[PDB]
Order: structure tokens, then C-alpha cells, then sequence
RNA sequence: CUAUCUAGCGAAACCACAGCCAAGGGAACGGGCUUGGCAGAAUCAGCGGGGAAAGAAGACCCUGUUGAGCUUGACUCUAGU
RNA sequence: CGUGGAGGUCAGUGACGAAGCCUAGACCGUAAGGUCGGGUCGAACGGCCUCUAGUGCAGAUCUUGGUGGUAGUAGCAAAUAUUCAAAUGAGAACUUUGAAGACUGAAGUGGGGAAAGGUUCCACGUCAACAGCAGUUGGACGUGGGUUAGUCGAUCCUAAGAGAUGGGGAAGCUCCGUUUCAAAGGCCUGAUUUUAUGCAGGCCACCAUCGAAAGGGAAUCCGGUUAAGAUUCCGGAACCUGG
RNA sequence: GUCGAAUUUGGGUAUAGGGGCGAAAGACUAAUCGAACCAUCUAGUAGCUGGUUCCUGCCGAAGUUUCCCUCAGGAUAGCAG
RNA sequence: AUAUUGGCGAGAGACCGAUAGCGAACAAGUACAGUGAUGGAAAGAUGAAAAGAACUUUGAAAAGAGAGUGAAAAAGUACGU
RNA sequence: AAACUUUCAACAACGGAUCUCUUGGUUCUCGCAUCGAUGAAGAACGCAGCGAAAUGCGAUACGUAAUGUGAAUUGCAGAAUUCCGUGAAUCAUCGAAUCUUUGAACGCACAUUGCGCCCCUUGGUAUUCCAGGGGGCAUGCCUGUUUGAGCGUCAUUU
């Protein structure tokens, strides 16, 4: 016989994903020291649409605690999260929406 | 080309394909003792290089071309 | 006709430089005429003489560098030999005639003798 | 449609010239000559391709250095020069 | 080279 | 094309210079068998394929 | 020569082309293209029972 | 294939034997070379046997 | 507009030899053979009865101890698991 | 019987004409074939005894080449359409000019380009072949000329993607992967005044490269000019970058 | 037929042969596709078809037996030289 | 000591004799085809010597008829037979 | 009866067989061992007084030098001092040189005649910018030097 369509989907020639308009991998912030000994504050700067994703993304901005820098994380937005909203990520964070307990 | 050198003060030379405008300028200054205003190079369709060399008004290409010995 | 090499090999370096630029000037003065005339076979001799002069200069300088690097290992890769990759990589007769003391002694004691067999 | 009209759409070269063989066999999208194997180090050859080896092997060109190797051997790879006997 | 199409007849053949 | 590479242009120039008949004095030479240029190329008849 | 007559890639065209079934030379642009090949009865051919 | 009364033959020519056929045309020239080598060796070891 | 006639230009398919019929027999439907009818140069335009016209070593069918594609609790194996 | 060659003989034939070819001319033989005469031709060739083989053609939809009938036949009928005069010339339905009549009808038979082609552009000379008639004409033939840039573009950037390095697989040609389990580099100020560039500090961590003449992108326009070049040359008037 | 979109299209780029691609026709993959093209193994095998080159002279058949995955063929005996 | 269709250099043949012999006796791995891998030709001989036809004439010219060279133009670069 | 058709001959054609030639092949034997990072084989482009090729060569370009022989080359032209000579020649030989751009190809790249870095020097009033000229900048591995890193690790410090 012939190689079937499901078998051809693993080579990844024309069956790969179309990933250009995607803003990035929607990963939580790396678990460093703050997130397991306290909390750290970030701010939501924009909610945006991600191509190939029915859930919007939230560009949360946190500060680097070690260098004068402004590392920006890409969160999946939650229902009720808004721009100008403070997000609190860590162990000693409050049980509010958007937070990363 | 002989119309160019009478009217426009423009000398027409065959030039090495490795050469450039800087070299051509320096070399005309050396071999013919003239100041050059501009150089304009083309590669001919026979593979050689042609240089148009426009001199300053102080000199006249017609007067140095027959000093070379072609006119 | 052209120039001869035996009479240039006596000249110095600067004399040859002057000869050379004179000859190139002459060749230019000929290539401006070749376009007017149909035929100009004189130009071959001037080309020929330029080549001879350059060969002489090259030899004069290469011999100076040979005498400079005389009497020492590590001379350059265009003055020492060329012979072949293999023969350059091969053992010298020193490196090949080397023996052990074990075999030198046996060669001195028991070499092939020159015998003959009638009586 | 598959003949004469479709041959009118042919104006994009799949192959161009190679800097090792000069043959118009260099595929632009793969960056590989189909004659010389460039830029592989090994010149492409196959022994089922006898005429092909015959077309590219030694002798088919100038032999700018190797013509003279037999002669240098005959004279013993000598150096120096003659002495005006 | 040519494979002309009119010699192909299956009407009345079989 | 007009916007072309130097290499292509160079190979064209060579072809141009090659597009010549014989020089008719070669026919007069001793032990000559060349009657015409058999490698002669024309833009309509045969393409270079470069 | 053992190679004689066999330095070609010739293949019979078969039946349906109004030609003999001898192997023929492929390609184009030459004159040799289409010509018979490999056979004793053929030009450029292999002689029958090549001498050994 | 089998036919009238003749002995069963065992001829081993089902391989590509006609790639490996060594006809000794070399025989006479090689004898000459042997003789000349013997003479050369003799001259090199001129007294020896 | 062609065909048609003219000036110029100028192919191909096809061709054992060739080209009038009846019947007969004959590979059982002959241009040729036998018997008869008949039969007068060279030809133009048309025609589509015949030349079992041409185009293709029947593509249906059968045979081959020739195949390939496809399937399956066929026979024998196998990647993987 | 015949053919190609080999050993032998005929101290064989032959430029005073070998072989070959033509010959409804002769002779022999059942025949295969042999021999003679004539014509043409120009350099080698044969009879007999033997050896040897790539040894004898009507066929193979045989091979290669060449030639016929078909046949001066089919046919040279799409895209509305040509005509008159003169000149040139050996010669004009077709070239050139003029006069007229027409068409494309700005989603053109115009003017420019991309790809591709490659000198077909232009001049002069010119018509054996080509231009399925012709040809004084031509994208033909022969000989020559011709493509000028700081600003148009490539060059540079990345795209989808390609692909070294480190490393890891593979007998191996090579495969994987492109920031990876790597000790993966270079930038400002200087400080000295044997002095050239080390030490003084400090900074910095991306981690090759390739990938678009339609993407992004530093900056030029007018007028004039050639047989043929022009946002490129001349003239004038500007702008960008670097220093 | 359809004509503002599941549109049309250039260029770049990816996918390569038991593999690709497939709004699925076994369709397309350079006039090649129920497995491309090139060269080699390869002068592949063929119980099947076609062909098989000079004269004369003498002799002169068989289409039958038994066996064979044997029935378009072979071995065997017979006929012939 | 053995091998050796390659390479360099030599010598020979009951070999082939330009549809043969290597694909190639020649500007042959050329021209030409093909996107490409790859495929892949044809094409030898004037005569001892060009002495390759001065000159006249018809013709627009090519060419012809004459003359002439040459042992021969029944050898005129379309050339031995 | 002519024409036409067909047959044969002569002469003329078409065509290129046969015949005779042969700087070619093919096979057999003998002998030798010689590519390349000191940059090979191969490719591209170019070079001649008049060459498109083949052949030869590389900006020293159908070649330079050296050696030998000893007066040519040749299709035309030209040159002649080169002819009782350190000397003709598309001569042979070849030991010294040149050897463009590439290619294992080596600064990085290359569908680009693209983009850099270091040294010495020259010019432009210049360590820094621009240009020219010369010479250099690959990887892997080996030996060695030098500079280093690691509580891997020894000793000695007060
Ligand atoms: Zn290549």
C-alpha cells in the first residue's frame, strides 16, 4: 500500500504549526526565590489576542530582583484580569484573581 | 570617443578589470601628469573595462592625446 | 632582437628597474601605434625583454635569500626542494640506516661471507 | 494542458553554474552540484558511471603540474642546473 | 513518441 | 536579464568573441583540413544554457 | 574489446511504435538517438561471438 | 537438458568465470626474466653459488 | 473563405506486383486461378461501393509453470510493540 | 564453387596499365561459378598444394545510409484591406518616400519593465542559404560601434526556512541539532611618556553564517545631448553618509 | 460556470520514489505514474513469435508408445542417416 | 618468487581496415539534446607539385562557352575510383 | 502514327558502394614506479602582428631563463644583426622562474567578481577616517614553549 495521512503527520513537513503571529510561549514566571519565600509584584500592561489560541494573553511585567531590568512575562489572561492590574506571584501572596499562589 | 576628448575634455581608456577608480586616477596622474576630476567606468560587452576620465579645465585632453600620439 | 640575459646578470638591481620601466613605457608607445597601423610585430620583442628582465630580478633576489638562509635548518618553502610529497615525507638515509646495538654487533661479527665452491 | 501551454511557464532555473565544474548543475535550493558534488570535499563519482568518470578524470584537462612529473622522475628529481660543457 | 487517442475504441470491441 | 551577474556577463562576452567565422588565411596553411567553424553559435539556433 | 558495442544505455522501445524491437539509443539531438544498439546486425554494434 | 547416455558432468561455470580467465601467454617472457634474474643475482654474488 | 484554373513554393500516410466483372472451386466471400462476359491512347472534377483500404505485434477471450497493483484467518517472514 | 588472411611454389601478371566497375559481346561448366574481348581506371594482384576463419543474404514491422511512386499532388484560406505614382535597382504585389483608404481604439497592434534570452540594439556593406511566394528588405550574412551612477539597484536586515561549530549517533559516504549538558567573546575611557601598547580599572553576554534586484531600507531633480547611452553623460541646481 | 472570496497569482521556501503531495480522481509528482527519471546488475530469463547467407549428388521421416504440476514443451522407444 | 583493462616508456601481431576497429583514424567525450543525473554523433583520400584555371567573350551576377595548367580536368576544392 | 508506359545500351546525372590506401584502434609481451596543503586532478576567464577551435601558456601569458644542436619560421607581413656566432628556430632538452580566478581550498562567505581583521609602508594637515602597495588571519591532531584555571592537591609560611 501507501503511507497514510496519519503516518505523514510526524515528519512535520506541511503539518507543522503556523507560529509567526503568536506572541510567545505563555509560561509562568520562573520559580526563583521570591515565589517560594514571599511574593513579587508585576503589572499587566496589555491583554492581547494570540493567533491559534482562543484564550487571550496577558503581558505581565515583573522586575528582575538582581539586575536593573524589567523582564516581561507572558501569561494566559484570566476572566476578570485587566490592564493596570497588579499581579502578585508567590507563596505569601493573597488569594485574589490573577495571582500565582 | 574622439568626439568626447575634443568636446568634453574626456579621455577614454581600456583598463584592467582588476582596477578601480582610485587606481585609474593615480595612474593617469602618474603616467600623464594631469589632475583628474572624475572617473566613470563600465565593463564592455567584450569583457574589457572602459574608463572615461574627465580632467580639470587647466589641461586639455586634446592637447595631451596627441602628445600620447593618437588623434 | 631584444635584450640578452648574460649582459643583464652583471647589472645591479636599480639598473634593471630603470631598464624595466623604460621598456614598459616603450610598450605603451607601441600599443598606441598598433591601433593605427595594421601590423606591429616589434611589440613581441619588448614583451619578451620585459619577461627576461623580471626573470633576472627574481633570480637575483632568490639567490640573495638562499645565501641569507645558508647554513641553517628551516629555510623557506620555495627555496628548498619540491621533489614529491611522499619523498619529502620519507625517511632520510640516516633515519633508515639506523640500527640497534643488538644488530650492529651481529652484523660486525656474523656478516655474509664471500665464499666460493670448487675446492 | 500538460504539454505546450505548461511549457510556457518555464522561466525559473533550477540549476545554475558551479565553481568547481562549470556545468550548470548547481541546484540553488539545495546548494549542491549534481555533477561534482560541490561543496562536498569528494568529487562525485560512481562506478556505474564509467562514461562519467571518463569525462572528468585526469587527462581530460591540462595537467598543469603532472605532465612534468614523469620527466622529473626520469631525470631523477634533480636540482641545480647545467654547466656549459 | 506519440500515443494518439483515436485508435482507442472499446465500443464494439469486446 | 538586464540585472545580471558578472559571471554570466563574462561568459556571454566569451561567447560573443567566439561568434566569428574562420580567418580565411588558415585555409591556406599546409596540411590544413579546417574548412569552416563547426562550433558556430547563433542566438536563434542554439541556446547556451547558462 | 569486451566493452565494444556495449558502451551505451540502450533499451528496446517495444511494440506500438511501428519499429523493430531491437534495443535503441535514447536521448535527443544527435542522430544516434533512436538508432539500433547492442546487436550483431546493427551499426555501432557488438559482433557475434566476440573473439576471446 | 538430460539427454542420451553420456556421463554426468560437473562443470563449474555458473559464476562469472569469464572475468577471471588467466591465459599464460606470459610463459616464455617470464622464463626469460627468470633466467636474467638468476644471472643478475649471480653477478651480484659473483663468487657465490 | 475554400475547393476550382493560373504564377511561385511544395510535403506526408501508404506501396509484394498491381488494379473490369459473373460464377466456380479454393483456407468454406478472388484483382490475379478455371470457365465465360468482354476489352482502344492520355485524362479533369467529384464520389465515398470495394481495395476483407490506412492507422496499433487485439486492450475482449484463452495459453504461459510470464508479471505487477490490491485484499485476506493463504504460505513464509518482518520493522515496531 | 566462392570470400578475407597465413606457409609454400609458379625465379607467376603488372604504369607498354594491377585491382575495381560497365558491357541484351564471346567460350567453358548440370550448377555454384570460371575465363576472354571491349570501354573506364589508375598500383597493386593472382593460379596450384596446404593452414586458418569475424567466410557466401531476398526477407528478420532487421541495422545504417541513399532513393522512388504518391506528386508539381495535398496544400501555402483564423486575426475586416488594400490602392496609385515616383525613386532605387538587372529585376519590384511585398523595399523607401509621398498621396489615399483602413485597423488597434488607452482591459491598445501604444509607452515601460520583471523573469528568461544574450548583442537580437545601431551603422556600413550586402543577398549563396533562411524569412514554408518573392525580396533591392530583415531579429538573416559579413564587418564594426555601443551599456559611464556617492543618490536607481544589488551590496546590508531579517522572513518562512537552510546550515557549520560544540557535542551526540553512524562501519562509513555522513546524520541530528542551531543555543544546545562548551572555560564559546570585545567595547570605552585611559594609564605611560625605556614605548609601544602591556598593565591599571570598569563595561558587557548576546552566543557563526546564509536567506527577498516585489518585503525593511541614508540621500537627485530639471533641461539638453547620441546612429545607438542616460534619474549615470554636459549644464545648472540639491541632498546623504563618513571624516 | 464563477467573479471580493474555502478567490486568483508571482517570487522565495519546504516535502523525493514504495517515497511525497492528495477538498480522494489511484489524481499530480517536468508531454512519464495502480509506484518517475538516469546509469548499472544486464547481452536479465523466455517451453512463445519472427529470422537464420552457395551448388550438385545419394539416402530419407514423424505427427505414435510410456513417464513428467505433463497437454503450445521435454525424456524414452519407434521411424531416418 | 605472485597480481596488474590504470599511469610512464618500449616492442610485436595468421587482429580491424573508415557502417569495420575504441564512442572517437578528423578542432571527440567535440557538436547537439536534456532542469538534472546523464546521453552522445556524423565527418578520411584532388594531384608528384596548386601548377587551384592568366586572358577573350555572353550575362546584372552566379556561371557558361573558349583558351590555358597538368600525364590525365572521363582528377576543377560539389575533387582518387 | 506521335505522346505516354515499359525493356536494354551509350553519354549525362543522383548517390557514395566497391577497390586500393591508413600519423588510428584492438590484443599480446617486456620494463618502470612518479599526484597533492611546497597547494593536486579538475573548472572558469584570458594571452598570438593577423585565431574561432584544437594544442600550448598565465598579466613574465602559443611563453621567460638555463643547456644542447647549429640557421631557420612560413599562410601573409615583418624583423634582420642572429649567420667563421655566448646564436635563428611553432627545434629538442629542461635542473631555474612566473604561475590570473578557483578547486581538498585555508579569514567569513559566494545564485555576490561580496564583507572583514592584524602587521609594515606611502599619500591625503591623521594611532582612530579614506585609498593604494607588500605580507598574513582555516580545522583536527602530535612534540615543545609561554600564559593560565581548578580546596584536584603537597609542602612551607606567621
Ligand atoms: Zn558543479
Amino acid at each position: 500500500g501507501r503511507v497514510i495521512r496519519n503516518q505523514r503527520k510526524g515528519a512535520g513537513s506541511i503539518f507543522t504549526s503556523h507560529t509567526r503571529l503568536r506572541q510567545g510561549a505563555a509560561k509562568l514566571r520562573t520559580l526563583d526565590y521570591a515565589e517560594r519565600h514571599g511574593y513579587i509584584r508585576g503589572i499587566v500592561k496589555q491583554i492581547v489576542h494570540d493567533s491559534g489560541r482562543g484564550a487571550p494573553l496577558a503581558k505581565v511585567v515583573f522586575r528582575d530582583p538582581y539586575k536593573y531590568r524589567l523582564r516581561e512575562e507572558i501569561f494566559i489572561a484570566n476572566e476578570g484580569v485587566h490592564t493596570g492590574q497588579f499581579i502578585y506571584a508567590g507563596k505569601k501572596a493573597s488569594l485574589n484573581v490573577g495571582n500565582v499562589l | 570617443a574622439m568626439k568626447k576628448v575634443e568636446d568634453g575634455n574626456i579621455l577614454v581608456f581600456q583598463v584592467s578589470m582588476k582596477a578601480n577608480k582610485y587606481q585609474i586616477k593615480k595612474a593617469v596622474k602618474e603616467l600623464y601628469e594631469v589632475d583628474v576630476l572624475k572617473v566613470n567606468t563600465l565593463v564592455r560587452p567584450n569583457g574589457t573595462k572602459k574608463a572615461y576620465v574627465r580632467l580639470t579645465a587647466d589641461y586639455d585632453a586634446l592637447d595631451i592625446a596627441n602628445r600620447i600620439g593618437y588623434i | 632582437a631584444g635584450v640578452k640575459a648574460y649582459e643583464l646578470r652583471t647589472k645591479s638591481k636599480e639598473q634593471l628597474a630603470s631598464q624595466l620601466v623604460d621598456l614598459k613605457k616603450e610598450l605603451a608607445e607601441l600599443k598606441v601605434q598598433k591601433l593605427s597601423r595594421p601590423s606591429l610585430p616589434k611589440i613581441k620583442t619588448v614583451r619578451k625583454s620585459i619577461a627576461c628582465v623580471l626573470t633576472v630580478i627574481n633570480e637575483q633576489q632568490r639567490e640573495a635569500v638562499r645565501q641569507l638562509y645558508k647554513g641553517k635548518k628551516y629555510q623557506p618553502k620555495d627555496l628548498r626542494a619540491k621533489k614529491t610529497r611522499a619523498l619529502r615525507r620519507a625517511l632520510t638515509k640516516f633515519e633508515a640506516s639506523q640500527v640497534t646495538e643488538k644488530q650492529r654487533k651481529k652484523q660486525i661479527a656474523f656478516p655474509q661471507r664471500k665464499y666460493a665452491i670448487k675446492a | 494542458g500538460k504539454g505546450t501551454p505548461s511549457f510556457g511557464k518555464r522561466h525559473n532555473k533550477s540549476h545554475t553554474l558551479c565553481n568547481r565544474c562549470g556545468r550548470r548543475s548547481f541546484h540553488v535550493q539545495k546548494k549542491t552540484c549534481s555533477s561534482c558534488g560541490y561543496p562536498a570535499a569528494k568529487t562525485r563519482s560512481y562506478n556505474w558511471g564509467a562514461k562519467a568518470k571518463r569525462r572528468h578524470t585526469t587527462g581530460t584537462g591540462r595537467m598543469r603540474y603532472l605532465k612534468h612529473v614523469s620527466r622529473r622522475f626520469k631525470n631523477g628529481f634533480q636540482t641545480g642546473s647545467a654547466s656549459k660543457a | 513518441f506519440y500515443e494518439d487517442y483515436l485508435i482507442f475504441d472499446c465500443r464494439a470491441k469486446r | 536579464a538586464a540585472q545580471k551577474s558578472f559571471r554570466i556577463k563574462q561568459k556571454m562576452a566569451k561567447a560573443k568573441k567566439q561568434n566569428r567565422p574562420l580567418p580565411q588565411w588558415i585555409r591556406l596553411r599546409t596540411n590544413n583540413t579546417i574548412r569552416y567553424n563547426a562550433k558556430r553559435r547563433n542566438w536563434r539556433r542554439t541556446k547556451m544554457n547558462i | 574489446s569486451e566493452k565494444a558495442g556495449h558502451q551505451t544505455s540502450a533499451e528496446s522501445w517495444g511494440t506500438g511504435r511501428a519499429v523493430a524491437r531491437i534495443p535503441r539509443v535514447g536521448g535527443g539531438g544527435t542522430g544516434r538517438s533512436g538508432q539500433g544498439a547492442f546487436g550483431n546486425m546493427c551499426r555501432g554494434g557488438r559482433m557475434f561471438a566476440p573473439t576471446k | 537438458a538430460i539427454s542420451k547416455n553420456l556421463p554426468i558432468l560437473k562443470n563449474h561455470f555458473r559464476k562469472h568465470w569469464q572475468e577471471r580467465v588467466k591465459v599464460h601467454f606470459d610463459q616464455a617472457g617470464k622464463k626469460v626474466s627468470r633466467r636474467n634474474a638468476r644471472a643478475t643475482r649471480a653477478a651480484k654474488i659473483a663468487p657465490r653459488p
